[PDB]
């Protein structure tokens, strides 16, 4: 086998678009609100302090 | 027939006409029995009930 | 592999991998060019689309189609279904020493 | 609208439709802003001794014919004129070096800058002069980090004290040696770190020995080159964002020639960014007249390199495309499809070359193509593996290795060893006549005869009947 | 293979540079040849049969 | 031989361990001499 070094991280469609949505339910974040971040049409804070 | 009109006229007299015969494709022909020879083989275009 | 007559036959995974590599190389080119962020975001969305169509075509959005005007078979379509690896090639096979 | 559809092209249109087009004067204003930014960057670069000496070394290479002038200058504001202007620049540089000994050095900045700014460089090497300062700024700022990390946080020195003493001089030891009798918790604890901090200053003060300019002058100019490179970049963002509709009006035409619609308005966008760098408003032409050449040249060149699995070069793409419009202009001049003989006398090339162009394999057929009158059979189910050897042929090899094993056992041990060496039987690489000469100490010629007699024995019957069945 | 080239050296029968790819009757059928048609490209010399 | 089959997620390090090299170009074969 070989490999392709992606220039940006990319989500795995199996772990995102499956109905239980392991990415969605691991973060307790709804899939409708995750697809907005993956589509570059919304920001999400990442440890923005208290 | 290609016709070029004259400026400032809704349906005014044309200035030039050029009538030419242009070849556009070949259409297959039906034999005396209702079949088509298409690539050396005889084919039947079956009717449709829609 | 080439057929007889000078023409080849290819798998759809070649098309999908080529699309992934083209978009990845263009994204690297845009990042090295200091492009405006709208172009870079569009390229990142396109790369995310290409990989998601390689792994499972048609699950997210619409299925990419080839020159056949048919949705090209992805990595996940080679495992599922009545004509996947499991049901067509592993649970029942074509067998030597046999005839009808 | 966010978020209703997936449709990654619709999202791009939604994003790009929020920027309004430029008038004929807005383009001029943005071009002037770009020129002002580039001029500020050039002024900041032209205040560096390293660029002067590099250019002098490059002209020295040219005087030795180790480099071209066209590799260095993109014209002026004539090779003999270029050489005499370079001689004038060298004279200005040497008189500047002679008069550089503070008061007169200030006026040498304004005199040397007038000469170096009259030369127009190339984009490839001009970035090297920019990179000459970017590396210089990294080394200075890296040493600036350590002074903060070894005196303020380590010794609990106040941050404002790092501004009162260090910020303002940056060369003297007021905060290093004169800041010990200040009755502070850090003043008596700076002795432990004084061994490495001063040497870090020695590396920082070695930078003062690199270009002949102070630590402030490095930062006083780099801040002007960080605004010049940020003003010309914000203006080029406005010109590209305003003209994104021009790419879509062009890229919609080449829409079904192998690349998706988004792969064309993204290769055009790279050509749009190329036109902004080279656009000159002093010609008085519209941007759309100049940008359309670059957008159409990047979309078209992209299809030549990315539309086919088996990629053919551009020079062969421009021949198939020419042949595809000549053979369709003779469709409506003759009434039927032409023949390769007739294209040869029309395209002015031999029939053999045209037969090669027409024999170029098209896009390969997908192996998932349905091949029967059903959705069951595919094209990939009928393609067999031709790299395998038949077990009838594979069981003949295991029968030949045994037939030649009994035969060689019927020979003398000397001839059953030279035959196993002249032919690589049941071992590695076969040897020549000379290479087995050292093995047995015999000369090269006799082994050729020893092998010849071994070959002679095996031709005889009663030792060759079964062997003849293998041919 | 080494045994093959030893066999060639013993029997002196050199190899052939061409491969027999002739057309032959499918196994099982037994007929009579009633027609032979030869098509030739317009750059190639015609054999005596054509 | 083996007694069980185990399945899990693959780290980027695991994927770089499987690979024998990086694929950097979309080209497949040469159009004139059909070599990879
Ligand atoms: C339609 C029929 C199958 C019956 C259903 C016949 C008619 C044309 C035949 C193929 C073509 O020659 C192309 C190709 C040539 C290559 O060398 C490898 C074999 C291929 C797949 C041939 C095998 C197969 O027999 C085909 C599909």
């Amino acid at each position: 086998m070989g490999h392709i070094e992606l220039a940006s991280p990319t989500a795995h469609i199996w772990f995102l678009k499956s109905l239980p949505s392991r990415i969605g339910l691991l973060l307790d974040m709804p899939l409708r609100d995750i697809e907005r971040v993956l589509y570059f049409e919304s920001y999400v804070v990442i440890e923005g302090g208290m | 027939r290609l016709v070029i009109y004259e400026r400032e006229a809704p349906e005014g007299t044309v200035k030039d006409i050029k009538e030419q015969e242009v070849y556009m494709g070949e259409i297959p022909l039906m034999t005396d029995n209702g079949t088509f020879v298409i690539n050396g083989t005889e084919r039947v275009i079956v009717s449709q009930l829609h | 592999v080439p057929l007889d007559g000078g023409r080849f036959a290819t798998s759809d995974l070649n098309d999908l991998y080529r699309r992934v590599i083209n978009r990845n190389n263009r994204l690297k080119r845009l990042l090295d060019l200091a492009a405006p962020d709208i172009i870079v975001r569009n390229e990142k969305r396109m790369l995310q689309e290409a990989v998601d169509a390689l792994l499972d075509n048609g699950r997210r959005g619409r299925a990419i189609t080839g020159s056949n005007k048919r949705p090209l078979k992805s990595l996940a379509d080679m495992i599922k279904g009545k004509q996947g690896r499991f049901r067509q090639n592993l649970l029942g096979k074509r067998v030597d020493y046999s005839g009808r | 609208e966010i978020g209703r559809t997936t449709d990654p092209v619709r999202m791009y249109m939604r994003e790009m439709g929020t920027v309004e087009l430029l008038t004929r004067e807005g383009e001029i204003d943005i071009a002037k802003r770009i020129e002002d930014g580039i001029n500020q960057v050039q002024c900041s670069v032209a205040e560096y001794p390293e660029a002067i000496t590099y250019l002098l070394e490059q002209y020295d290479r040219v005087e030795a014919e180790e480099a071209r002038l066209s590799d260095l200058i993109t014209g002026f504001v004539d090779p003999e004129l270029a050489r005499e202007k370079f001689a004038e620049l060298r004279a200005q540089y040497v008189v500047t070096r002679d008069t550089i000994k503070h008061a007169t050095a200030q006026e040498e900045i304004l005199k040397l800058s007038e000469v170096f700014k009259q030369f127009r460089l190339v984009p490839k090497q001009f970035d090297y002069l920019v990179n000459s300062m970017r590396v210089m700024m990294d080394r200075v700022r890296t040493q600036e980090r350590l002074i903060m990390k070894l005196c303020v946080e380590q010794c609990k020195m106040p941050k404002k004290n790092f501004i009162t003493l260090f910020t303002g001089n940056e060369t003297s030891d007021t905060w290093f040696n004169a800041a010990i009798a200040m009755n502070k918790p850090w003043s008596e604890k700076l002795h432990d770190v004084s061994e490495e901090v001063h040497r870090a200053l020695q590396k920082l003060q070695q930078i003062e020995e690199e270009t002949g300019l102070t630590i402030e002058q490095v930062k006083d100019i780099n801040r002007r080159m960080s605004i010049g490179e940020a003003k010309a970049r914000r203006a080029k963002k406005e010109m590209v964002e305003a003209n994104l509709r021009l790419v879509i009006s062009i890229a919609k035409k080449y829409t079904n020639r192998g690349l998706q619609f988004l792969d064309l308005i993204q290769e055009g966008n790279i050509g749009l960014m190329k036109a902004v760098d080279k656009f000159e408003y002093r010609r008085g032409y519209k941007f759309s007249t100049y940008a359309t050449w670059w957008i159409r040249q990047a979309i078209t060149r992209s299809i030549a390199d990315q539309a086919r699995t088996i990629r053919i070069p551009v020079h062969m793409i421009e021949t198939i495309n020419k042949l595809n419009r000549i053979s369709r202009q003779m469709l409506q001049e003759m009434g039927r499809e032409p023949t390769p003989e007739e294209l040869a006398e029309r395209m002015l090339m031999p029939e053999d070359k045209i037969r090669k162009v027409l024999k170029i394999a098209k896009e390969p057929i997908s192996m998932e193509t349905p091949i029967g009158d059903d959705e069951d059979s595919h094209l990939g189910d009928f393609i067999e593996d031709t790299t395998l050897e038949l077990p009838l042929d594979s069981a003949t090899t295991e029968s030949l290795r045994a037939a030649t094993h009994d035969v060689l056992a019927g020979l003398t041990a000397r001839e059953a060893k030279v035959l196993r060496m002249r032919f690589g039987i049941d071992m590695n690489t076969d040897y020549t006549l000379e290479e087995v000469g050292k093995q047995f100490d015999v000369t090269r010629e006799r082994i050729r005869q020893i092998e010849a007699k071994a070959l002679r024995k095996l031709r005889h019957p009663s030792r060759s009947e079964v062997l003849r069945s293998f041919l | 293979t080494p045994e093959e080239k030893l066999l060639r050296a013993i029997f002196g029968e050199k190899a052939s540079d061409v491969k027999d790819s002739s057309l032959r009757v499918p196994n099982g059928v037994s007929g009579t040849v009633i027609d032979v048609q030869v098509f030739t490209r317009d750059g190639v010399e015609k054999d005596k049969r054509a | 031989e083996f007694d069980a089959i185990k399945i899990a997620l693959a780290s980027p390090d695991m994927i770089r361990s499987w690979s024998f090299g990086e694929v950097k170009k979309p080209e497949t074969i040469n159009y004139r001499t059909f070599k990879p």
